[PDB]
Order: C-alpha cells, then structure tokens, then sequence
C-alpha cells in the first residue's frame, strides 16, 4: 500500500514464528530474539512503501513528514519495525506513479491514523539510496486469552525406561 | 466436584417464543424438535454495534463482533470483528463464561421435557473475552 | 531596485542566532505569504521556508520565520559555518507578480 | 529524487532572441506548475515568469512581460522559455524550478537545477 493510505494486515488465532523473519536491513524492535516466547492480544501488521531516507521517520519520538502527516507511531509502541529495499519492485523508469504520500496537511496525525482524505513518489531504478524506495512492515503489538503465541519444540517418545516427561504442559 | 450446575429437580422455564434472557455465571439450554426451528444463539450484553457480540449459527460459523442486532432477529438478523471459527430428539447445551473463555457443552439424544440421566461431554473452548449478560435464541 | 527590502547583511559567532528582516506594502507582504531561500554561492537558491513559517525537507528545524503586519522574518538559530549563504525574502504581489529582494548576507 | 537540466546559455547579439530549455525527471510534470527565474550578475534573484499545468493561467514580470513567451510540452516532460528582443540588460544565470505541488501555485520551491547562463 501507498504510506498515505497504508493498509493493516491482522493476525491472530496462529503460532507466530518469528524466526522466519529475524533469521530485511532493518530489524529493530522496541528484544528480538524473545519474540517467540511472548503471547499477543492481536498482531497487526501494517505494510506500506516509503523513500530510505523516511525509514528513518518509523519510529518512537520520530518527526517528519511520513512520520507527522502518512504513519506515526506512539511515544509508548511496543513492536518491531521491519524493512528493506524494494528498488527492483516499486521503481519505474520516469517515476512510479502507482505510490503517494501526503505532503501538506492542517496539522499532525495521532498514532496508527489513516487519513486518505497528496503528492507521488518519483520512485526510478536510478536514484540514490536516499530516494529509492523501501517497503516497511511494522508489528504492533497488542497486550485476554491471547489468540497469538509463538511455537512449541519437541523431542520424541522413549518408552521402558526412566524419563522425566512433559506432555503438552 | 465443585462447579456451575443445574440443580436437580430445579424450576425450568419452557418456552412454545423467544425474548431476550438473562445470562448469570452460565445457563442451560435444551430443546425438543422436530423440525429443526432453531439455528442458533446470540450471547452478549446491549447487541447494539457498540461493544463485541458474540453470534453462533448452525455448518457451524462462530463471529465475535460489534454487531447491530435486529429488535427482533431470525437473513434478518444484524445490520469491527475479533473472532471468527467456522466447523423426536432432544439437545441439550451448557454455556459457560468464566476467565475469558467461552465453554460449550453438548449432548444428542433419540426422544415435555424427559426424565432420566446423562453427562454432557465438551464440544468447544472458545477464547473470546466477551462480556456476556444477556442471550437470545435464533429462530 | 527592489520591491521587498532587506539588510545587505547580517553577522554572527558560531552557535548564536541572528534575524534576517524583510518588508514591503500590504500587497507584498500584507495580503499574501512570505517564502524564504538559502543561496549557497556555486549552485541555486534552494527553498528554506515557506508559507511563512513552514520547513521542506532536508531543512532543519534552526530554521523558522514568522510573518505580522506588513513585515515577516527569518530566524536562524545554531550558526553553523556551512550555512555562510544569501538568503531571499520573497512574495507574491497582488499588483505585480513574483517579487524576490535584493537578498542578505550572512557571514562567520 | 527530483531533477532539472537546464541547456541554451550561450551567447546572443542584441536584439536577437534566444530560447531555454529545461528538461524534467523525478516528479509527475503534467500536473505540475513550473517556473523561471534569473539572477543578474551583482545583484540578487528576479522572477520572470511561470505556466500551470493546463495551461491555465500565465504570469510574467513587467520587465520581461510582453517580451518574453512561455510554453511546455506535457507529453516530453519539457519546459520552454521564448525571449524576444533581447537587451544587455538580460544578461543573467537563468534556473527552471518546480513548484511545491500539484494543481496550484504560488512561487518557485525547494527543487532547482543548476541554470545556465545567459549572455546579451
Ligand atoms: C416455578 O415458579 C412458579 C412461579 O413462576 C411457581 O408457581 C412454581 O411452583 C415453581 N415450581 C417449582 C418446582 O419451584
Ligand atoms: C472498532 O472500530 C474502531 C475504528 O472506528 C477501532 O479503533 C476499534 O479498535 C475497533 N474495535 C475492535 C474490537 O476492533
Ligand atoms: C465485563 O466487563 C468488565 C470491564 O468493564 C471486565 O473487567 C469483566 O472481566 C467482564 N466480564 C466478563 C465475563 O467478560
């Protein structure tokens, strides 16, 4: 999706193994190797493309125009920030027309705002690192039940003999 | 044991018919049929899009979400979900609510409401933190 | 041989803050928005601030303006010696077109 | 990424006319303002003109109103500048610059080209 207009993908009810994504260019949680130990309310993943240089705008205590006026995060997030280049996906030669971000606004959006109430991306395979573009997931974590939990690991049956056991808990 | 049950020889409201009941620490329901009237249950507390309901239709589609009901639901039934799950005789249901859990029992039996005795064994753990304080029967 | 009209000048040490004034008639400045440009010597004129007291991007927040009255102004806070430039005050006249000043001088 | 390429800086007898040009990549151009301005060498920067989008509306400087033509090509992502009746007067380091966004318009913004000079 456009960062004007990002789109959140919910996730729930699932094992969440996060190893398949921490094992990108960015990876930065707000630890990531304990992922897979934690229970979640909800998992939102919210997907949207931005130039490099506004990667930097995702993030607690962030300003800018991506972070002011397209996608601001809270002060108080709790998830991980997650991207990497797409300049061989999102890039045409002219500038890809197809990804917009808003430019002016009356005044600064609140946390996971959406507002689509505008100005293109000149996305091309040529430019610099800084205006190439990147597609940014970021997991917000909601902290029920719980319908979201990481994986569980297991060994295998040995029967006539001592053992100290768990079956499932 | 100590636990939820209905007390035996206990009074029983039969209905002919389906108001909007009252839901306690977890109620009983049975039915008798011959047709098949009944399809389903709606569990929740003011069923106006305003907080999450849970709706249960016979397959089997479960959804927990902030639906408009209808002043009087039977395809007319509602007009922001968390939960969704799809799957001459005489069912019984126990509904229960306790931690965040919604717990279902059933039983199926060959056939006033008849004597005799059998144990209702579990059909579903569903794990839907849903304030539950009134339930209608779907017709 | 200007319309808006600024200081040939303005100075300061690293790390303090100096103004840079601009003024004209109600059809200038009054009745309309004032932008303001950073004229690095060896290049163009690169937009500092505009719609008074708005920044693009790539441009820090040591640089503000405001506008009151018929007058407006460029503050520039945290001198630093990289921005040793000729600022242009400039506006939309309701009489005449694009109006730039002569522009100021800001030196280490 | 935004970029203009400005070409015609060269040398013209007075009286003559001489046309610019400037090439534009990084942005949507269609819909998009686009104006001109010059710096005389000594002094600061002067406005000279601008086009819209569609063509709508032109504007131009008393000192070059009436005298100079502008024009662009949507469909080349160009932008030209006609100059009729030069004067030594005229001589200058002219910039094609792009507004700050799409559909209106106001004054030239952040993105500029190098320009090229103009000699009468
Ligand atoms: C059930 O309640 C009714 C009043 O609604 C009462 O007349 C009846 O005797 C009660 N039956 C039993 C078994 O308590
Ligand atoms: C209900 O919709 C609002 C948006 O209007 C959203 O913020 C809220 O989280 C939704 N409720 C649930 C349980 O998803
Ligand atoms: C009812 O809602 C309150 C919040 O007002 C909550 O604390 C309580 O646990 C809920 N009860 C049930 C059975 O969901």
């Amino acid at each position: 999706a456009s960062v004007y207009a990002w789109n959140r993908k919910r996730i729930s009810n699932c094992v969440a193994d996060y190893s398949v994504l921490y094992n990108f260019s960015t990876f930065k949680c707000y630890s990531p190797t304990k992922l897979n130990d934690l229970c979640f309310t909800n998992v939102y993943a919210d997907s949207f493309v931005i130039r490099g240089d506004e990667v930097r705008q995702i993030a607690p205590g962030q300003t800018g125009k991506i972070a002011d006026y397209n996608y601001k995060l809270p002060d108080d997030f709790t998830g991980c920030v997650i991207a990497w280049n797409s300049n061989n996906l999102d890039s045409k030669v002219g500038g890809n027309y197809n990804y917009l971000y808003r430019l002016f606004r009356k005044s600064n959006l609140k946390p996971f705002e959406r507002d689509i109430s505008l100005q293109s991306y000149g996305f091309q395979p040529t430019n610099g690192v800084g205006y190439q573009p990147y597609r940014v997931v970021v997991l917000s974590f909601e902290l029920a039940p719980a319908t979201v939990c990481g994986p569980k690991k297991s060994t295998n049956l040995v029967k006539n003999k001592c053992v100290n056991f768990n079956f499932n808990g | 044991t100590q636990d939820l049950f209905l007390p035996f020889f206990s009074n029983v409201t039969w209905f002919h018919d389906n108001p909007v009941l009252p839901f306690n620490d977890g109620v009983y329901f049975a039915s008798t049929e011959k047709s098949n009237i009944i399809r389903g249950w709606i569990f929740g507390t003011t069923l106006d899009s305003k907080t999450q309901s849970l709706l249960i239709v016979n397959n089997v589609v479960i959804k927990v979400c902030e639906f408009q009901f209808c002043n009087d639901p039977f395809f007319r039934v509602y007009s922001n979900c968390t939960f969704e799950y799809v799957s001459k005789n005489l069912r019984e249901f126990v509904f229960k609510n306790i931690d965040g859990y919604f717990k279902i029992y059933s039983k199926h039996t060959p056939i006033d409401l008849p004597q005799g005795f059998s144990a209702l064994e579990p059909l579903v753990d569903l794990p839907i933190g849903i304030n539950i304080t009134r339930f209608q029967t779907l017709l | 041989q200007s319309v808006l009209t600024q200081p040939p000048s303005a100075s300061g040490t690293p790390g303090q803050r100096v103004t840079i004034s601009c003024s004209g008639s109600s059809a200038n400045i009054g009745s309309n928005t004032v932008n303001w440009y950073q004229h690095l010597p060896g290049t163009a004129p690169k937009l500092l601030i505009y719609s008074n007291n708005q920044r693009p991007s790539g441009v820090p927040d040591r640089f503000s303006g405001s506008k009151s009255g018929t007058s407006a102004s460029l503050a520039i806070s945290g001198l630093q010696s990289e921005d040793e430039a000729d600022y242009y005050c400039a506006a939309w006249d309701d009489s005449l077109k694009g109006v730039f000043g002569g522009g100021t001088k800001l030196t280490v | 990424q935004v970029q203009l390429v400005e070409s015609g800086g060269v040398v013209v007898q007075p009286g003559g006319s001489l046309r610019l040009s400037c090439a534009a990549s990084g942005f949507t151009f269609h819909d998009h303002t686009m104006h001109w301005v010059r710096q005389a060498p000594g002094k600061g920067l002067e406005w000279v003109s601008l086009i819209t989008w569609n063509g709508g509306t032109i504007h131009y400087s008393d000192s070059v109103k009436g005298r100079f033509t502008i024009s662009r090509d949507n469909s080349k992502n160009s932008l030209y500048l006609q100059m009729n009746s030069l004067r030594t007067e005229d001589t200058a380091l002219y910039y094609c610059a792009k507004d700050l966004g799409r559909g209106g318009w106001y004054l030239p913004s952040d993105a500029w080209g190098q320009g090229t000079l103009v000699t009468v």
